RNA sequence: GCGUUGGAUUGUUCACCCACUAAUAGGGAACGUGAGCUGGGUUUAGACCGUCGUGAGACAGGUUAGUUUUACCCUACUGAUGAAUGUUACCGCAAUAGUAAUUGAACUUAGUACGAGAGGAACAGUUCAUUCGGAUAAUUGGUUUUUGCGGCUGUCUGAUCA
RNA sequence: GUGAACAGCCUCUAGUUGAUAGAAUAAUGUAGAUAAGGGAAGUCGGCAAAAUAGAUCCGUAACUUCGGGAUAAGGAUUGGC
């Protein structure tokens, strides 16, 4: 309706979202998949230098370190800590579906966190080696 | 294709009318006629409880 | 030259003029022919339209490719307490065309109908049928004069009928007289039947049922005068042309030097009497009826009218005309069903309709709740409550 | 061996699923097609008319054998009612929700032994194997993606598409335990399973489909009573030519 | 409708007219697709020929094989991104446009589709519902 | 008909009303309202809302954990339709509300 | 009676190609159409080139830059009132004038009729769409001076509040 | 006061409250805006409008009279306490 909500958030012009950036860091193999790009002539950084909280591809080795250093990055660690809000926890507040959320709610506290939280604790060790 | 008044479906349209759509208008009206003959007998009790 | 593109003409030169229609009443100017074996049926009948609401359906179909599933639709709700007959007329054939000869009144008619021949009500005497109700004396055998007059003559015979404003949440106390043909056969039994009928009403199942088409007229939404741009659908001039963008570039030639009948100029749009016809009656409710909105799926009691009622109007407990689509008209104005006019030849005029799921949430906003029960239920407790 | 034909189409597999103790059928139109299943099938199974969240391809939403029947996500609670309405209570059915929906395109399978898309979720990989009670393998013919749209399965034997090649046909024979061949339906369609449904004592193609390519299906589901499958050795001089 | 769509198509709203760059979704190739013409549409004076989901449009490759590229050929609409209608009661819309390529008989010419295919498409063209991984 | 919730707002999404979005991962999320469904294009946080119903559950505003609660779950088995299991769910469909 | 298009190069009509479609039929109305537009072209003054001329200058050879005025009048046409028929009020009749719907597919009939061969129909029954028309606001979308609610920047009321 | 600034916006001293007014919100205007999907298909022609913009840091091509080209292009960031 105004004009700056139409300018960032058009249908086309839509990031990729919370839910699925989730689920990389869920595992040992999409890090190291995203990481580890065949380079590409259509994307920017020609298929290297890719944030995994971000998805946003940097140009330079460089366009890294500015980037990490940030409250704009700062910002998407911060959002990404918590339970990632699927559509069970909206089905769930309406009281439907609680044990199928319960258990979701059970196993990211104990199986799927802390497994997550080694993997971006890997991050910053490897970011910080290559640059 | 044919258009709305050409000799062909409304020689095709009038042999429907005296089959079953004709049926069902027939079986509509006989209903309907009913209850407006229910329709003056609640209306006349309703005054023979004046009368009392 | 030769136009250089053909292109289909703007706005359709059959409903000309576009003009203000004499009355918020529309006439109706054709009836059903007559079937001289039936019982006395009445043609027509009239009624207050009221807002819009969604329906889903089971889609009893076959042929389609929505054949056996569901499908959403919108209809309108058509307000339509019973009407009371006041009169009968009778209409002589002439070669000049039908001559109407006589009207018989009632012997006592309801205030309203007396507020019909007034603009001033509150000052005048009330005098309206003082001396013709002293003509039912001894015998009245004026009357009986009057009555085997349209028993000798008179080929058609038409009903005086007014409606019930008064049990409307509308506010305007004042009825509105309509006349209605009978299609019964041998018109003795035409004009038997209504003299039996005198100061007595009449439902509205008792001239419709469901499943059935009809046909509704009325006076379309005036919008005052109206540039020709939305008015016929002319395009637009392109951008910063001189005097104007929303206008008819070329109005005519050098011959003939007269401005034609047909070049869409600027006037008057809405506000018209249209006639739009096979509208299908989806579900006559009932007003003493509680749970009018409960299907056979359902099973939750409740009425048709939404949270907070209609928008700009009031409550339906009345009878009403459930009817899919969009009647013309607005809301709180008048309409008149008449039927069919010709048996309906195609398979869609036949089909019978079970409807799954009636909404009734609140028009005036986002409607996400059926019923109040409902919003207190899943909003919880609030401070007003303890 | 049957030609059938949806309303103008030759393809079968996807209007149509067929198991060895139950059939489905859409609703399009008018009882041809429902008939000729009548033809061969008679009052011995169920034949149900059913759609798939309002659908009219029912064959590739689904997928099953004569133990059970798996509906995709968006099957309508009344379509999965109407399911176990009309099917007694040997077969299970259940809804299983996915990433993907097209069932019939990914679970290629006979009563024994089934084979899945790569990319499906071991979440569901359990349910397959605990409903259709069969073992699953992770597998594709020839690199292609899709399992069920380009391999047919029975009891009896497997039917795959052309581009398979010879060293791919024998590891898969492996897995599924019956013998396999190279062949086309319908005038050289590559799409195999859509075109054709088979159990092991019936096989309903299309109109297209000649009498050489019914000589191939015929052979390797053995279809008549007394048919050991070694006749396409007899039947060789079809197979040379086409 | 025409050759090799089985069934009627129904009215759903009119999102990609001429001009439009759509992406592929198929792996015969290509990256995006570039429609110049609607087949089956209509004539009206400076209308625009509109496509919508689930019809066959000619459509050149502009980024892709060389093979692909600079020849014109029949495409398939498979997500729209325009909110239609669907006739229960919800109106839903996808993340973006997507066409795939085909013969004029209606068949498909790449082997996988990724991303989901529209529940209009994939009743209309039987060989896209051979070969959709996911519908809807 | 199946009387699906907002994905933002936990209300009742009636047949005919809202938006539904697909993504490429081809889960459905179908919305209340157009209040709603500009508050997601926009990417808030349904958790920072403090209008919606998962705020509230999870602040500690109304009760999240009950036995109630568990009742409405959902059934991928399709019990095959006697009346008499019909007759008593309408009896306890009226009385789960009386104690919820 | 009813339709007859979307684009590319040119100021150009014309011309030809790409593509859809049932088809892209031909012409008139001051070679329709400027107080309807456009100024692209044509048609003044400035200026460069080529040819001609001793020279002023010529060329409608080529290329750049160039003031677009008025309707409130009568009439036509689209709309809107109204004196005069005893008054005023309601319900009607229909003279005349206008007129509107249009094409394409699909299931079934049927892979049947037909064939020295492959190939490959229609009428009856039924479902949808294309162009046009008339309406309507349930729903979805768009619009906001309800400045309805909330937020933000600079400043001003001593600060909070407002 | 904000800010690079005699910019723009608001205020103190000083000055003015003058420019025919009242009621309603039809068309067409003049002035100023927003718009779903597609993005020049419009047109003599991207005319107009939209987009970019201040600031710190990284980074900058063909060519060149070696002075330039250059803010070339392109990329990260900005509040509060």
């Amino acid at each position: 309706m105004g004009r700056y909500s139409v300018k960032r958030y058009k249908t086309k012009r839509r990031t990729r979202d919370l839910d699925l950036i989730y689920n990389d860091l869920s595992t040992k193999e999409s890090v190291q998949k995203l990481l580890n790009q065949p380079l590409d002539e259509t994307k920017p950084g020609l298929g290297q230098h890719y944030c995994i909280h971000c998805a946003k591809y940097m140009e330079t080795a460089i366009a890294l370190k500015t980037h990490l250093k940030g409250k704009v990055h700062k910002r998407r660690v911060k959002e990404l800590r918590g339970v990632p809000y699927t559509q069970e926890v909206s089905d769930a507040a309406a009281g439907y579906n609680l044990n199928k959320f319960l258990n979701r709610v059970q196993e990211i506290t104990q199986s799927v966190g802390p497994e997550k939280e080694s993997n971006e604790a890997l991050l910053k060790e490897h970011l910080d080696s290559t640059l | 294709a044919k258009s709305l008044r050409a000799s062909s479906h409304l020689n095709a349209k009038s042999v429907k009318r005296r089959g079953v759509f004709q049926k069902a208008v027939d079986a509509r009206e006989q209903r309907i006629s009913d209850k407006l003959k229910e329709d003056l007998l609640k209306q006349k009790l309703e005054d023979l409880k004046k009368k009392e | 030259s030769h136009r250089k593109y053909e292109a289909p003409r703007h706005g359709h030169l059959g409903f000309l003029p576009r003009k203000r229609a004499a009355s918020i009443r529309a006439r109706v100017k054709a009836f059903p022919k007559d079937d001289r074996s039936k019982p006395v049926a009445l043609t027509s009948f009239l009624g207050y339209k009221a807002g819009m609401t969604t329906i889903v359906r089971d889609l009893d179909r076959p042929g389609s490719k929505f054949h056996k599933r569901e499908v959403v639709e919108a209809v309108t709700v058509v307000d339509t307490p019973p009407v009371v007959v006041v009169g009968v007329v009778g209409y002589v054939e002439t070669p000049r065309g039908l001559r109407s000869l006589t009207t018989v009144w009632a012997e006592h008619l309801s205030d309203e109908v007396k507020r019909r021949f007034y603009k001033n009500w509150y000052k005048s005497k009330k005098k309206a049928f003082t001396k013709y109700s002293a003509k039912y004396a001894q015998d009245g055998a004026g009357i009986e004069r009057e009555l085997a007059r349209i028993k000798k003559y008179a080929s058609v015979v038409r009903v005086l009928v007014h409606t019930q404003i008064r049990k409307t949440p509308l506010a305007q106390k004042k009825a509105h007289l309509a006349e209605i043909q009978l299609n019964g056969g041998s018109i003795s039994e035409k004009v038997d039947w209504a003299r039996e009928h005198f100061e007595k009403t009449v439902a509205v199942d008792s001239v419709f049922e469901q499943n059935e088409m009809i046909d509704a007229i009325a006076v379309t939404k005036g919008h005052g005068f109206e540039g020709v741009t939305h008015r016929w659908g002319t395009k637009k001039l392109p951008r910063k042309t001189h005097r104007g963008l929303r206008k008819v570039a070329c109005i005519g030639a050098w011959h003939p030097a007269h401005v034609m009948w047909s070049v869409a100029r600027a006037g008057q749009r809405g506000y018209h009497s249209r006639t739009s016809i096979n509208h299908k009656i989806y579900r006559v409710g009932k007003g003493d009826d509680e749970a009018n909105g409960a299907t056979s799926f359902d099973r939750t009691k409740k009425t048709i009218t939404p949270m907070g009622g209609f928008v700009h109007y009031g409550e339906i407990k009345n009878d009403f005309i459930m009817v899919k689509g969009c009647i013309p008209g607005n809301r709180k104005r008048i309409v008149t069903l008449r039927k069919s006019l010709y048996t309906n030849t195609s398979r869609k005029a036949l089909e019978e309709v079970s409807l799954k799921w009636i909404d009734t949430a609140s028009k005036f906003g986002k409607g996400r709740f059926q019923t109040p029960a409902e919003k207190h239920a899943f909003m919880g407790t609030l401070k007003k409550d303890l | 061996a049957t030609r059938t034909q949806f309303e103008n189409s030759n393809e079968i597999g996807v209007f149509s699923k067929l198991t060895n103790t139950y059939c489905l059928v859409a609703v399009g139109g008018s009882e041809n097609f429902y008939s000729a299943f009548e033809a061969e099938l008679g009052d011995a199974i169920p034949i149900v008319h059913t759609t798939i969240a309002g659908t009219r391809i029912i064959g590739r939403m689904t997928a099953g054998n004569r133990r059970g029947l798996l509906v995709p996500t968006q099957t309508t609670d009344q379509e999965l009612q109407h399911l176990r309405n009309s099917l007694p209570d040997s077969v299970k059915i259940q809804r299983v929700e996915e990433r993907l929906s097209a069932l019939g395109n990914v679970i290629c399978c006979n009563d024994y032994v089934a084979l899945v898309h790569p990319d499906i979720d071991r979440e569901t990989e359990e349910l397959i194997s605990d409903v259709l009670g069969v073992e699953v393998f992770r597998q594709t013919i020839s690199g292609n993606i899709l399992v069920g749209s380009y391999c047919s399965l029975s009891n009896q034997g497997g039917l795959v598409h052309p581009q398979t090649s010879v060293q791919d046909q024998e590891e898969l024979s492996s897995l599924l335990q019956v013998p396999l061949v190279a062949g086309t339906v319908n005038r050289g369609s590559s799409v195999v399973g859509a075109g054709m449904v088979v159990n092991d004592y019936l096989a309903v193609t299309g109109l297209d489909t000649t009498a050489p390519e019914l000589s191939v299906i015929e052979s390797i589901f053995r279809l008549q009573d007394a048919q050991p499958e070694s006749i396409s050795g007899n039947l060789r001089d079809t197979l040379i030519e086409t | 409708s025409g050759n090799g769509a089985q069934g009627t198509k129904f009215r759903i709203s009119l999102g990609l007219p001429v001009g439009a760059i759509m992406n592929c979704a198929d792996n015969s190739g290509a990256r995006n697709l570039y429609i110049i013409a609607v087949k089956g549409s209509g004539s009206r004076l400076n209308r625009l020929p509109a496509a919508s989901l689930g019809d066959m449009v000619m459509a050149t490759v502009k980024k892709g094989k060389p093979e692909l590229r600079k020849k014109v050929m029949p495409a398939i609409v498979v997500r729209q991104a325009k909110s239609w209608r669907r006739r229960d009661g919800v109106f839903l819309y996808f993340e973006d446009n997507a066409g795939v390529i085909a013969n004029p008989k209606g068949e498909m010419k790449g082997s996988a589709i990724t991303g989901p295919v529209g529940k209009e498409c994939a009743d209309l063209w039987p060989r896209v519902a051979s070969n959709s991984g996911v519908v809807v | 008909m199946r009387i699906y919730q907002c994905h933002f707002c936990s209300s009742p999404c009636y047949p005919g009303h809202g938006i539904m979005f697909v993504r490429n991962d081809a889960k459905e999320f179908r919305f209340c309202r157009s209040k709603c469904h500009k508050a997601f294009k926009q990417r808030r946080n349904p958790r920072k809302l403090k209008w919606t119903k998962a705020f509230r559950k999870a602040a500690g505003k109304e009760l999240a954990v009950d036995s109630t609660l568990t009742f409405a779950q959902r059934r991928n088995v399709p019990v095959r339709y006697n009346r008499e299991l019909v007759a008593t769910t309408l009896k306890a469909m009226a009385r789960i509300e009386e104690i919820r």
